[PDB]
DNA sequence: CCTTGGCGGTTAAAACGCGGGGGACAGCGCGTACGTGCGTTTAAGCGGTGCTAGAGCTGTCTACGACCAATTGAGCGGCCTCGGCACCGGGATTCTGA
DNA sequence: TCAGAATCCCGGTGCCGAGGCCGCTCAATTGGTCGTAGACAGCTCTAGCACCGCTTAAACGCACGTACGCGCTGTCCCCCGCGTTTTAACCGCCAAGG
């Protein structure tokens, strides 16, 4: 909460939150970050490695897009 | 009579024509638009209330939790294709294993 | 308004005992909200193409056939087929 | 720096959801920066959003507005 | 004379970066549309409906193997291979 | 068998377009096969299209919207 | 009598966005300034990619402009292509491009 | 029959920015389609913010409310300026 | 209008063989990064109490857009017009490989 | 070093596609009437935000070991570059009739 406070001081002072509007977002940020891991534990194998590295993590936003 | 009484449906087919004639899709509608979307809309519901009964009395259960709605959708092979893009709150992920990882 | 009512009347017709909570239907209202939402919106997309005023069985039968896939596309169409004949006959 | 809040056992618990065995010392750095720009985004639309309803107050509607426009449904807040 | 294992291969990339022509052979490809058209027989075919189809499978095939020289790299490889193009399409979401 | 057609040397071409330096002995039977489900999809929704439009020649309008629907969105064929 | 292109200062046509608006099930009701800003927005962005379309020209040596110049000129600018990241250009080609690790 | 296109706007755009340059007409088709899209992203956008305020009339506001989504970084300041500049020049 | 179909000639193209260098692969010794484990410290959630910003629900009324008649000039098209550019040629310069 | 295969450079030929000029539909502008959308004025009250004491869920520093990431070696699997042979991609003229 303390840091979706803090980054959303950057585009208009002095809002306020809706309980669910912060838990929304927490929903879609775990989703998003589970998937991100899901694609880089692929990555890892392929790269024959168990131990999975920030290389790996940006190959898989390279080759999905982002 | 309703007219979904008359269709042998259980969707509102008269709440359906509303929204085709009020969210500015078109200047006209036919009358068998929203008999048609709604017994596509009840099969669906039909479909996915199925599988998630299933999932739900594999668990020894009497309630569908959203746990149940994502087993039941993504252990499903067009519901998946379907839905792969929807976010499921309370949901989860499907328990797997790569088989190079265990001893 | 909501669907929750017509949701437990398609429920209690699949699965008697059994019932659900409100997560899952609040889960349920936005499938179906989104389901309308595409096949409305693809619909639209179609009678704009040949300059038609007027949305029509075929328009969304033609919709539901580009938006879902083989297997589940075969029945939509058959039990909306079945549907809106028992509307007329 | 409220972005140190996101603990390293926290980004340990996700990495386990999401089936890693063994973590390197750097995905903790890289996890928060991926993290910041993905909320940085979101926030940034949800908050255009409100501006252009004239609230003060930012809704969860908003929220699963901006989140259908990066292309990621949410079911459930609505 | 013969030059040396790789350096026409680095030639061609180049010059095939450079040219913008297509490179799949019309007569094959219309024979292989109208082969798999056959959904609703005896079909007609405006020209630059195929020419479109070219068009867009090309660019399907090049932005593919663009990820998959980026995997084989990855790997340590120089070589591409087909587990290559299974993470490609595995990460890309098909 | 018209899928022999897309040649060898086709395929090392665009490989090469792409900036491949070697190239396995297998690619090309994979390349092959999804080539024909990239086509097989595009086929089938611009035969849907022609079907509702009641036309007997696929124009090239149908194509695109095709293709606007997976989200390809070709320029040059209006 | 002048046009309201004229009257706005603009190249773009007001009267066809104006029509295309009202028949294009879009609204009930379309406001009198809509057309002229998204006129003018859509003639800033006209402008914007052909200034870089003739660079392009004028770097390869030529008085014609082509896909392959309209290729080069948006993918070497960064903010049009993230805003055209999901378009194929006809007879555009691609960037050359070779990974540093491939060439000795 | 005639059909319209915006061939001779562009060509007049280009007039102003290169004074000598030619455009080949699949580049005159291929900034056709850019148009059209940008159009009809724009005016989508616009249509469905309208909805969500129940609104029945698409303003300027809402058509600069839908550009600053759809356009990123210093562009969608560009594109909000001229814009105003616009549509302040047309009412006076 | 223009798509499918046909006969015919040219030659660019794909397929086939071969030499042998490129690199894909299994295997090994080694260093230390990350783990399992575990004490001490931070501060995450509870619940309780309280204020009020700001979302929400009644009423005005006139500013704004839709719609209609009449006028007329802006945009799509047809038809010559002509030069930017590809094509082809003779030649000097770059670059690779042993 | 230096053969010799690629490539760039200066120059002539001539065409086909980018363009100007002339015609004329239709659609853009202006004057004017009317209904009502929604900006504005006003009254109501509830989740959010703030402060505080409290229990305890949890993060983190540190110890220390073996798993595993990595550099290096030998070698043989296969892919590239080039030459030879077979052939169908391409271009052209012509026709029926969808």
């Amino acid at each position: 909460q303390r840091l979706v406070r803090e980054i959303a001081q950057d585009f208009k002072t002095d809002l306020r939150f809706q309980s669910s509007a912060v838990m929304a977002l927490q929903e879609a940020s775990e989703a998003y970050l589970v998937a991100l891991f899901e694609d880089t534990n692929l990555c890892a194998i392929h790269a024959k490695r168990v131990t999975i590295m920030p290389k790996d993590i940006q190959l898989a936003r390279r080759i999905r897009g982002e | 009579k309703t007219r979904s009484s008359r269709a042998g449906l259980q969707f509102p087919v008269g709440r359906v024509h509303r929204l085709l004639r009020k969210g500015n899709y078109a200047e006209r509608v036919g009358a068998g638009a929203p008999v048609y979307l709604a017994a596509v809309l009840e099969y669906l519901t039909a479909e996915i209330l199925e599988l998630a009964g299933n999932a739900a009395r594999d668990n020894k259960k009497t309630r569908i939790i959203p746990r149940h709605l994502q087993l039941a959708v993504r252990n499903d092979e067009e519901l998946n294709k379907l839905l792969g893009r929807v976010t499921i709150a309370q949901g989860g992920v499907l328990p797997n294993i790569q088989s190079v990882l265990l001893p | 308004e909501s669907y929750a009512i017509y949701v437990y009347k398609v429920l209690k017709q699949v699965h008697p005992d059994t019932g659900i909570s409100s997560k899952a239907m609040s889960i349920m209202n936005s499938f179906v909200n989104d389901v309308f939402e595409r096949i409305a919106g693809e619909a639209s997309r179609l009678a704009h193409y040949n300059k038609r005023s007027t949305i029509t069985s075929r328009e969304i039968q033609t919709a539901v056939r580009l938006l879902l896939p083989g297997e589940l596309a075969k029945h939509a169409v058959s039990e909306g087929t079945k549907a809106v004949t028992k509307y007329t006959s | 720096d409220n972005i140190q809040g996101i603990t390293k056992p926290a980004i340990r618990r996700l990495a386990r959801r999401g089936g890693v065995k063994r973590i390197s010392g750097l995905i903790y750095e890289e996890t928060r920066g991926v993290l910041k720009v993905f909320l940085e985004n979101v926030i940034r639309d949800a908050v255009t959003y409100t501006e252009h309803a004239k609230r003060k107050t930012v809704t969860a509607m908003d929220v699963v507005y901006a989140l259908k426009r990066q292309g990621r449904t949410l079911y459930g807040f609505g | 004379h013969r030059y040396r294992p790789g350096t026409v291969a680095l030639r061609e990339i180049r010059r095939y970066q450079k040219s913008t022509e297509l490179l799949i052979r019309k007569l094959p490809f219309q024979r292989l549309v109208r082969e798999i058209a056959q959904f609703k027989t005896d079909l007609r075919f405006q020209s630059s409906a195929v020419m479109a189809l070219q068009e867009a499978s090309e660019a399907y095939l090049v932005a593919l193997f663009e990820d998959t020289n980026l995997c084989a790299i990855h790997a340590k490889r120089v070589t591409i291979m087909p587990k290559d193009i299974q993470l490609a399409r595995r990460i890309r979401g098909e």
